[PDB]
């Protein structure tokens, strides 16, 4: 069966990289051409690459075997046996880390529930530090399935060892740079998304993260190459793949006015023909619809 | 601050023994330790390592303990001779650059 | 183009009524057989019942205009006043809520990003304390789109007013009973579940929320009708409903052993002819198929 | 300067009764004042409230009575059972958040 | 159009493993017959293997994003995400390394333009210290992209991150060994070279590097197959191969006398017959000749 | 045989007066419009021209029989008795120095081998301190064939007299003006670049070198007429040259997309038509290909 896609509007998609929706649409050659996420990446032969899940809501996410203790003169520390997000066990492989797991860098806030000992308590929800990259002083390993968080705190908070999902309430410092997947060894990852034709640039899908700043106050942008509807779309479907890309065309939903012309390349990215220096955003709520199978050198019409 | 630190020069004698103790911060103990020989320092041949632990490795003439009270490894070379001159290194091995400290070993004969 | 699903496994897969995996598959006829859920809720032919979303990043969640105030004797006060989770306009209408607000009750602790005027900081992560119901001495009104949330504080956050998302972080006292719409009155809502024949009970996906719990370390179980992906595959594809329901065969991914066999009637729900008395799980790595059209009487193999 | 306090925790036994004082702050008079039970706070069970007057209501065996002089308004509870014991509030009702006190019941046997 | 070789002497050509002139053009039955070198390797028709590329700057170098940190007892630290030396992303594929880098073993003194915050100081040139092979305790992964190198300093050199371009410096402990190119693992290499006739040794063409030694002044040689020219020379007319091998005629350039008949072997490296046991050069002022297309079992005069 | 050209792109060529690779490709009407470029200089027939070399790797590099002595108040001091880079004796001629000798001014740090006599060491690699000019105090005369060199040193060095190759380490005070050939007074040069017809510039291939600069970060650029494979390829092909210039094409190499057309004059240079005041860069992967001759007054098409 022919390749073919939803008509979802990407204001109504989920982002593949971080749980959020999807709420900008847009072309920006001043950004690196190339980058490797590893989360929200998808042959449109339905092959998963780097990290990508097939739920949005594994996204930026992980499971372990958490075991606490308290260290003096820095709080409750958190030793992370990771585990892959549905129980099966993780396994060191060919790719960076357990599926989901973070592609970004900064200080990341997450959050586990947490069984104590106290009298009067018994569930809570605990939020703990856990640094990503690009480099750390904790030796994160979650290509090894160890992860490192803490926590300040004057005495020990008493947890119990457990399983735990890890969900993410902050980013601090973020850096679109992949983290420390080894301890500062290199792992298996997704190539960088390309190769591109001359005057080609990637459609980015953006979203912005929970964020911690002490002085600026502007939105902290993510974006990812499909949105995570898309990702499931193709993992679902098992198309057999054709040609090296595939011509689509952005129309507005109420009209049926074509708003630009693309290729959805076969290794799952979009490729706009633009020449501008700065940002170009679209409109997102319009939808997708496959035209046929072009060849690589196939040359789009400038947006 | 040094993360391992030794002596820059021993000296032994032949047929005799000499120890070397390579002295540590508290963040490396439950690092492997390591006594390697030869230059280029990062290519030099180890040859005896530890396990992270306290347990007394020996290999050939040399013998290597960790002491993870004191943070001192010491290195224990016997039986000298004197093609053991050269340079060696307190190691501990870490993924990327080691810390390590260069050894000067001379080997003379008893007078 | 005749009814299809994908081949995701439900363990793959996401919840359709709270923002985490799906971990759990199972009958239970003790439970409520005719439930009222808002969220999840999809006709074979595509179209969208009670409040349930498109993406999972909106399930739920809410998006508002947040104003800050501080109460004496309560702590921090936030009135939301609702809009839609892609920004346009909430318009009170044939449905409980904006798309994506909870459907159930109990005390939601939410996180939502604010910004602060003291001296050295800008932007924080805030959780709050809202009551959705079954009723609340608060007036909550989502349905006309005002809600109100609290976290107890000595003295002022100094927030600053602004838009907002609001991602759930735990429950407490988790019921599942529609939540408190309109101050008491009543909504336009999806129905209940249903009908079964005799024998015939609703199949259950089945997620483990985050919980507050001074006693009880139980994980706080809750169930929906389709992954989320079922979801949104209908909603993309408006598939042509021929019959009321649809044959549906569960089979092991790797052995091709048949699990059950079931109905997916074309209002939404699967059902099993099952005729125990208590619960019974099934394994989550299997897969659906759809095997045919059959009309509603259609008598199942047992369970 | 909170709206409402009371007693964080009161203890009565079965078969008698106990009596709940509940203060307020004068601009909160001429308000109902109700007493609920349960967890979570704000989706608790009034049992008995007011007409914003200084009459006595009772339902089944939970009385209240509001001092507009004195801010007090009072709460009784007769014939006590052992599933009587649990989380209450002083409330306060008004648009929105309540004004709200917690208070802790406990209720045992006759020794 | 027939194969051809320009006229250039030996002693005016550029070397392909070590970016310096040819200053010897020799045999020598005692060295290892069929070097594995990675550099200097190209197909008579013009393919090029292993890492050899096609321009003589990129010899013996390599181009990363450098991240620097300083540490105690060890100095500032260099960590080298390896980068192709045009700025095109480096792939991990079928060869051992960026094209250019090093294809031997030692200690590799490297320089890179260093940019610091100091005040009063803004760009400097700054010499690393690099351990190519054979083995390190360093885990070195340039198939992979990273390395490390570092360089003794008292204190940190404040130095920013960014791009870089490495050149090689000295040589210290000098291998011709292949490096440690994959942490240890092995990597898809050119093949060693050869294989030759009974009496057949290879050509070598010899340059010396600049070198770091205590004890001993005698000069380092290292031994290419082809010079650099000739190298670009295949790579650029990319010839139809018809035989297995090119005879060559190396004259002197004035007198025109022969100086000695060769084999150019298809897979781009030159065999001469000598019986001889030690080593036997050459003058580098002649010039090679095409004389004809020989089959692999040709038979040389022997020199 | 008619003159053509090898298919190579500028990012994968060597630069002609700097040892790097290319990074760039532009016009600059603003910049000296007939440089006296020295190095990079040939005819299209292979006439070299200037100090032009044939190797890439004598670029900007010199060969000497070097003789030390420290001098109090000075340092280090080293007396260059030049040589040709490949061992034959300098004879003062018709250039302005031994071929590759730099053409550009500043203060250059070169690198020799240097042996000692102190015990411990024998063989290192030493920077010295080189002024190239425009004008200096020190009597450089490379077109006599001696040169100065010296490094700060509190003590002598127990450097041993020998010979050496001299490599660029970093340039200071960079002018791309000729250097002092021959203390003030005047030496055969290559003539200026040019002459260009009305609306016709010059076409650069730049690199940038390394540098010392105490206050600013920006690269330093230097232009050359052709690459240095190009240099080599007419050098070896020895073309007869008929006509005063050749039309080029300039292609995208992955489309064949035309991006400029221009005329390679048989003195050496590329010109455009291009009628702007500032720079305009051009994409560094296409290639060049010989379309005809054409006559000196032939009209380029404007780009
Ligand atoms: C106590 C928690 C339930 C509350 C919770 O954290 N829910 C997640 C959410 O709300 O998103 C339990 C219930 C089910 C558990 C998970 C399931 O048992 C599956 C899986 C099993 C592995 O052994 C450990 C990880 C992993 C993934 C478990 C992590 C902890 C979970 C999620
Ligand atoms: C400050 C935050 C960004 C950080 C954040 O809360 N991200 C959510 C997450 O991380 O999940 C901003 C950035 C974009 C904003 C949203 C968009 O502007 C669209 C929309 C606009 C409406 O006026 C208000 C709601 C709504 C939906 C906005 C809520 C607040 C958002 C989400
Ligand atoms: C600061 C230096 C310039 C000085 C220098 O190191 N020149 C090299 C030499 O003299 O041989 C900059 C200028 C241009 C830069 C290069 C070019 O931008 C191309 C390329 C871009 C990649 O992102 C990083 C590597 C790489 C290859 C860059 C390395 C650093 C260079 C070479
Ligand atoms: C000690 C150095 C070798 C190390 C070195 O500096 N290599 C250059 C590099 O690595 O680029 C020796 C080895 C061969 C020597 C060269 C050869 O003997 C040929 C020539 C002879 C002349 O009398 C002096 C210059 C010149 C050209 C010599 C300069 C110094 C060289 C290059
Ligand atoms: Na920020
Ligand atoms: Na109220
Ligand atoms: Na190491
Ligand atoms: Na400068």
């Amino acid at each position: 069966r022919m390749v073919d896609l939803p008509v979802l509007q990407p204001r109504l998609c989920t982002h593949a990289r971080w749980p959020a929706p999807i709420y900008g649409l847009l072309v920006d050659p001043s950004l690196p051409s190339n980058p490797q996420w590893q989360n929200g990446r998808v042959h449109v032969d339905g092959t998963l690459l780097g990290t990508t899940p097939v739920s949005g809501s594994w996204v930026s996410c992980f499971a372990a075997e958490a075991a606490y203790e308290f260290q003096s003169g820095t709080g409750e520390v958190a030793t992370f046996t990771l585990i892959e997000q549905d129980g099966s066990a993780y396994v060191p492989g060919d790719r960076a880390a357990p599926l989901g797991y973070p592609d970004f860098s900064g200080q990341l806030e997450i959050e586990v529930q947490t069984e104590t000992t106290k009298t009067g308590d018994k569930l809570k929800v605990t939020t703990f530090e856990m640094i990503l990259g690009p480099t750390t002083n904790v030796d994160q390993a979650p290509y090894q399935g160890r992860v490192y968080a803490s926590l300040t705190a004057v005495a020990s908070l008493d947890l119990v060892d457990g399983r735990v999902r890890a969900v993410p309430r902050s980013i601090y410092g973020f850096q679109d740079v992949i983290p420390e997947y080894n301890d500062g060894l290199l792992v298996p990852l997704a190539p960088p998304i390309g190769p591109f034709l001359p005057g080609e640039v990637l459609l980015r899908f953006r979203t912005y993260m929970r964020q911690l700043d002490t002085a600026d106050a502007a939105a902290e942008a993510i974006d990812c190459a499909l949105p995570q509807e898309f990702i499931s779309w193709f993992a679902s479907n098992a198309f057999t793949v054709q040609s090296d890309a595939l011509l689509l065309r952005y129309r507005n939903t109420l009209t049926g006015q074509l708003l630009f012309e693309c290729k959805l390349y076969s290794e799952g990215y979009i490729a706009l023909s633009y020449s501008g220096s700065g940002p170009l955003t679209f409109p997102t709520d319009g939808f997708f619809e496959v035209v046929s199978w072009v060849p690589r050198l196939f040359q789009l019409a400038s947006v | 601050e040094d993360p391992v630190t030794g002596p820059e020069e021993v000296s032994g004698q032949e047929q005799g023994s000499l120890t070397v103790q390579c002295r540590y911060t508290s963040g490396w103990k439950d690092y492997k330790k390591y006594w390697c020989q030869g230059v280029p320092q990062r290519s030099c041949k180890t040859l005896v390592e530890t396990d992270a632990s306290e347990q007394l490795v020996k290999k050939n003439r040399v013998s290597i303990r960790d002491n993870q009270r004191d943070f001192i490894f010491t290195v224990t070379m016997e039986d000298l001779r004197m093609s053991d001159a050269g340079i060696y290194w307190c190691g501990i091995t870490k993924g990327g650059l080691d810390p390590m400290f260069k050894v000067t070993v001379n080997i003379g004969p008893v007078p």
